[PDB]
């Protein structure tokens, strides 16, 4: 026997394990975790901005005014938008809302509005305007969408309804509109006064027509009748103008686009916290450093690759041996 | 392992060697202990840090769900939306988890090579001055010293110098 | 020269081929193929239950009861559904069905219906009823779908015509109408006495609304008049109301959703015959352990997953050398 | 092969080794035969049911086409539904086809490194009391009956009980 | 010292580079870019044929006939057709054209039409047919899209107008019509002198029809006017018929699909290039054996493989060694 | 490298070398000069040819964007099919440069095995006829001219020829 170099590697204290193709459950020296599999629960404002919460109130009910989302009649900037999956708040007087899915991605790209009184109500002298429903009732009384309005017959006549409105706000515009749909001919009279009404909308690109349709339906929100929405983007520059002889809910206002960018809606149950991330999923914020995660699919934000992955370990160092 | 050294001929590692990952043990007349090979161990922590970098940056350019609704007589539509953020999202998955376990194996590999690399260059250098008992370690025929037990380690043997008392002691 | 130890390794008769990225037909000692090939070229029970076999008839034939469908009039839960490219007996009476894709698409989810006769014929006491046509002849005598009911005048006068259903059966219910377009103004009359007529359809969410467009047009299955059928789910507890001066084509029936589940609708020329199958294609059934199949795209059951390889052979053994 | 072994130092594999992928062929004065080496052929047989299994698995979430149909007036839609479908299993395609191109290399590979992981093994264990041919083989400088090929076979081979026979059978 | 042999290998004065997992900047002594990053920056013939160039026209001014586009009255085959982001000369009566977009996409499988003279403009003999407008003028007097009839009044009356047409043509044929939304109805009486008028068109599958609707809108190209166009593909041997008391834009024409085949519309501000390709892109035309380029996604011809790839080069040397 | 040859224990390449990757260079009392081996050059370029068609062929089944266009009332429908384009090719570019990445490494080790491969091939040739040097030369114990330069590197080395020769130089 005489004196000795020896070669060799190192081992520790490590229990980390990976997997390879050939081999499952090895222990290694050292390894890197790459998977965010963590989130703080909560829905926060992202980079100091907050959400849009819009609490009971739908995308409708908040641009229509339900009266019960008066708190959304002015809001500011947002980074993204709060929705429930069934808000109770919506459409008070029962109907549709054609396009309402492509009006909700439009939503995707927008962060603000400036609503602009384009069509203000009291310049409607011919016809009445303080036309409500108890379905949309404010302290026991019968009212109506705060941004629209609901012309009837003033005096027993219904002349012709005319409005228009220039674009000249500087940013496109979003106007809304809609038709009612009586459930019977007592209702269209006393209403109306007209029959064999018409509702006309015209820019330089949207032609868009209506002939109110009387007929008996079931009651949703205690009424038969039924007000079917529209909307349009008007251009800059552009001009857009009503024409009708009955049925007409016009807008009193427009929502110009404020600010454009990265947005989204989240659906989701839940209510805004008190803290802040630079990454928001469904279910909570997520704040890491790794490359992937796998908390939710849906996130807004600047966030890591979302993989369906249970782990992702790499190994770094070597095979840990006894 | 594919290089036989690691878990191998090499049949265990040393929680007496703390600051590398491959590296010697000596034994001689005034005592004995570890050491790392700092300059092996540099290069394979190199290679290991390109490796996660480059996996990490090739899923950079991944798919992002983007949230759309559909009305109830837009079902098929719906469902081609479901079906094509489904599928990018277990494309990616697939991608992910494939090249971290075709890596992790190739990893395991690497360390295995770069301690039968070590090992070969010690051996090529110590030539018949040594025998090789077949369990990583070379014994002597000569008395070798700390200067001398350094001089391997950093590649610097001097076979010549050695080589008439190894040759005597050898063969007898 | 002596005693010896050699190291070696296995070599056999094997002729099984595989591929590397270096090399190409590299024979080896042992090898896997993975991908099922095969498949019996018959159309089969799913699990022990049979598909619904359309045979000549579309799924709008089906539905609506076109009297050469007959055998379908009620027909038990079903694991896909066969249906031929172009069906002869589709729509007997020309016209056009509304938003027919997407009721195809539903079809993929259910399993079963339970036919609910919701308004019976012969409650419609102020209407005739009998009213057919040639092209939907039974016995060489006019007729019509099983399943609709063509309203016409009864003693040279058309009063409104309401009929309502609330759905009570405990499942969203289907329920197709129509509405008759005439060729001519002679047939508007002898059919409706009434000109300048209207059919209207509502519910808690619709409210589709018609008039009839009278026209000239080529004729197929001898008319130039079409019938144009539109559908909608109505929902548990609630009503559909039908209210018409002319040209309602009224549903006797609703198709009560039985059973849920994944489904199908098979494009094939082929008949059912008397096999077991747990993975059906359109090409016949494959019965397999294996992880992929070639076979076809379009499967339905417990399948493996398609792949267009011609071939899959995993290499498990050694380089087979001579 | 990328370990030099099979097809390589070693010409030819042996059609009379029945049971097993690797092992040994011996030659003495009580006569010849083959043997499997268990251990080896076990740990290689584990490695590679493991490869399968993890090829498999890894291509259970893929993409299945779902039967939708469109109008004449839904054209755009119709084709990216075609798209999505073919795109998506263009994309499995390659992932399947690869994924076992690559596989099949390694796994050739993986063979290769036992065989020459076996050798070596043996190799370091008989070291200078045999000569090592280039064929595969070692022929012994001393007699090594039954007992001794099995000590071998199962790695108890006995260096220091020959070493005086075959030092004076090598030294002449 | 004796005599020796050594083993070793291949350097060289390659600079060659390539990437790998563990390692970057890679001298290598041989390696294979694969990555054609190169175009000649012109739009070309594609294999001898020549793309159709529209200029300033847009499809719809082509297929309408504006006459700003009247050097495309009759084209020959073409291999991919050149529209601009935003062309000037589309509908010069300013309107709207439904389904626009599936009409471009069908122009992605058609190499060729054949216009053919369907229902030529002098057999209307009840009406008036030198109808045009301003916004279309030529030579300073009012005109019309070449393609279209504007029937109007003749001697203060408008019977109801009947056309209908066999296709007889050999191919299935491209047919446009439109209907004239008046501004007001001082303009209605004028030209149509009817009032509460129809345009209807029927084949055996398009019951298609509609009510002028009457109303003001912003000028566009001086107009308040509109006129909404719509098409359908005539199959072989099947009849389209038109009717109309009034607002009927009929066509004279129908483009028979004359050839069939890979094509796509490319969206480029540039022109015709004497040159020829195999693989043509909006940057530029492609001549290369490389399998992968980077140029632009969206290429017509035999074309290789599009990656966003800065660079693809594959090792086949080894690592250069000084 | 993996297999520590090239920039191993053959630390550089030869310019001198032009014909071949890998190869010999002699030196005797007849002078001295380069030589490819072409028999491991072609074995590698035939492989090298297949690798390079491989890695082609498998992307040939590759999603291609197809020009549509959508109306100002068809958004989703046309981020839709803005989302699916991008998305493969997203994914196939990922295929592309993971592929290339993948196989440039296992290019610069298919060398490198190649290199070890005929350098064992020599020496297990050579035996104890030569000193190994530990720089990818073997320093012979006889006189070897251009003749049995030539049989070393076609594989037909006599070792009992020059054995006798041999053992007497290396004995003193
Ligand atoms: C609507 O308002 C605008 C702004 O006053 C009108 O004026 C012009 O339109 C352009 C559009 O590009 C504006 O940017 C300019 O401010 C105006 N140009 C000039 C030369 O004054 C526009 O005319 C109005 N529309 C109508 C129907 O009168
Ligand atoms: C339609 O029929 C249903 C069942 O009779 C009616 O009754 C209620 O509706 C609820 C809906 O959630 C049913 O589940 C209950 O059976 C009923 N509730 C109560 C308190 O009796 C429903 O009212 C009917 N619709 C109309 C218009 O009368
Ligand atoms: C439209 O024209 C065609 C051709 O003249 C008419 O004639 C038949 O239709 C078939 C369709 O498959 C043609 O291919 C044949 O040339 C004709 N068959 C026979 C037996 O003559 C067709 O009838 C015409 N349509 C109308 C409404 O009269
Ligand atoms: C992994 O190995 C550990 C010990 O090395 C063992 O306890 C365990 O069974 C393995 N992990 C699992 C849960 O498969
Ligand atoms: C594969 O090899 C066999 C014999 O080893 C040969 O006959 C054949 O040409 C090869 N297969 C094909 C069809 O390429
Ligand atoms: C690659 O290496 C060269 C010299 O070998 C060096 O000049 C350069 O920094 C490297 N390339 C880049 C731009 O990273």
């Amino acid at each position: 026997p005489g004196d000795q170099i020896c070669i060799g590697y190192h081992a520790n204290n490590s229990t980390e394990k990976v997997d390879t193709i050939l081999e499952r459950n090895v222990t290694v020296t050292h390894a890197k975790d790459i998977l965010e599999k963590t989130h703080n629960g909560k829905l926060c404002k992202l980079n100091g901005i907050p959400p849009l919460e819009l609490g009971d109130c739908s995308i409708a009910g908040w641009l229509l005014g339900n009266p019960e989302c008066d708190r959304l009649l002015s809001v500011p900037e947002w980074s993204y938008i709060m929705e429930k999956e069934n808000p109770r708040d919506g459409l008070c007087y029962p109907g549709s809302f054609n396009d309402y899915e492509e009006l909700k991605h439009l939503l995707s790209s927008v962060k603000h509005f400036e609503k602009v009184k384009i069509l203000p109500k009291d310049r409607w002298t011919q016809h009445t305007t303080t036309g409500g429903s108890r379905a949309c009732a404010v302290s026991g009384n019968p009212s109506f969408f705060r941004n629209m309005v609901w012309l009837t017959e003033k005096g027993s006549n219904y002349p012709v309804a005319k409005g228009s409105y220039n674009n000249t706000s500087g940013e496109q515009m979003l106007i809304i509109w809609g038709v009612h749909h009586p459930n019977d001919e007592t209702e269209q009279r006393t209403l109306y006064q007209n029959v064999g009404t018409y509702v006309s909308v015209g820019t330089s690109t949207l032609n868009k027509r209506s002939t109110p349709e009387i007929a008996t339906r079931p009651k949703v929100n205690g009424l038969g009748g039924r007000m079917e929405f529209s909307w349009t983007l008007l251009d800059m520059w552009d001009t857009i103008n009503f024409e009708s002889t009955g049925n007409l809910i016009a807008p009193e206002y427009g929502f110009k686009i404020s600010k454009r960018g990265s947005s989204g809606i989240m659906k989701t149950e839940g209510t805004l916290e008190n803290c802040e991330t630079k990454c928001q999923t469904p279910l909570g914020a997520i704040n890491t450093t790794l490359p992937f995660h796998n908390v939710h699919p849906l996130t807004i934000g600047e966030c890591p690759k979302y993989v369906k992955s249970e782990k992702l370990v790499l190994a770094t160092g070597l095979r840990n041996v006894p | 392992g594919l290089f036989g050294a690691i878990a191998g001929f090499i049949e265990g590692g040393w929680q007496g060697m703390v600051d590398g990952w491959y590296g010697y043990h000596h034994s001689n007349d005034q005592g004995s202990g570890y050491a790392a090979d700092k300059e092996s161990t540099q290069k394979a922590f190199d290679g290991i840090t390109n490796k996660v970098n480059s996996v990490i940056e090739k899923m950079n350019t991944q798919f992002e769900a983007v949230g759309k609704e559909f009305s109830n007589l837009e079902r098929r539509l719906e469902n081609l939306n479901k079906k094509m953020e489904d599928g990018f999202l277990d494309v990616w998955t697939y991608n992910a988890e494939l090249l971290v376990l075709m890596e992790n194996e190739r990893t395991l590999d690497f360390h295995d090579s770069n301690v039968k690399n070590l090992y070969d260059k010690v051996r090529m250098q110590l030539r018949d001055n040594v025998k090789e008992l077949g369990n990583g370690c070379f014994e002597f025929y000569h008395k070798c010293d700390d200067e001398c037990m350094n001089s391997v380690k950093n590649g610097t043997y001097d076979y010549p110098k050695y080589e008439e008392e190894s040759k005597l002691n050898r063969n007898e």
